[PDB]
Parts: C-alpha cells; structure tokens; sequence
C-alpha cells in the first residue's frame, strides 16, 4: 500500500509499505528516499509522534494516509 | 502577520492542535515553526 510523508522542507515522499511495516522500516524507507537518517526523524501521524517497535497496523494507519516529518535540530 | 497565520496553520496540521496553542508555541521559540514541533512532541522532563 501507499502512505505520504510530508515534510517541513517542501516534500511529499511516496513509500510503499504493509501494515506489519514497523516504524523504523518506515524511517529507513525515507533514509532511502531523501537520505534523511532515522536518528533525526520523528514521524507523526494523527497529531502523535510514533515510536519505534510498534506497527503502522498498531496506529491504524491505511492505505493512503499522510504522515509528516519532523527533524530534530542541532545548535541551537 | 499572513506569515505568521501561515506558520499557525500549518504547525497545527501538524501537531493536530488548536491554533491557539500552536501560535503560543510558535511565539515561545521565536516564531521558528520545527524548532517549536520539537517543542511540542518533546516537552521538558
Ligand atoms: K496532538
Ligand atoms: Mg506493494
Ligand atoms: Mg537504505
């Protein structure tokens, strides 16, 4: 199935994932896409931040759904 | 300001909150719309 993600920075990133995909298959999948490394990602779906080890099926996140991207800054 | 309103709407789509708590937010780190993301999904513990 296809989910978005949308980040701050003018992008909408096409996956493709299953379900069963955890969340950090999902920061990889956007590793792989924009080279974004999962450490600085937080994905939020639905107003929340989702945590690694739980499932898209865990959020009920379904085919389609935008999620947005949020990096954790340095420096400041 | 438009720019600002902007900033508003879009941290609230985000963080899926009232535009009143993502403009005090925004206003709190300096109208700087990621910085106030982390902010908000990281508060202080
Ligand atoms: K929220
Ligand atoms: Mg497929
Ligand atoms: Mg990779």
């Amino acid at each position: 199935m296809q989910i978005f993600v949308k980040t701050l920075t003018g992008k909408t990133i096409t996956l493709e994932v299953e379900p069963s995909d955890t969340i950090e298959n999902v920061k990889a999948k956007i590793q792989d896409k924009e080279g974004i490394p999962p450490d600085q990602q937080r994905l939020i779906f639905a107003g929340k931040q989702l945590e690694d080890g739980r499932t898209l099926s865990d959020y009920n996140i379904q085919k389609e759904s935008t999620l947005h991207l949020v990096l954790r800054l340095r420096g400041g | 300001s438009n720019a600002r309103r902007l900033l508003c709407v879009e941290f609230a789509s985000v963080a899926s909150c009232d535009a009143a708590v993502a403009q005090c937010f925004l206003a709190e780190n300096d109208w700087e719309m990621e910085r106030a993301l982390n902010s908000y999904f990281e508060p202080p513990v």
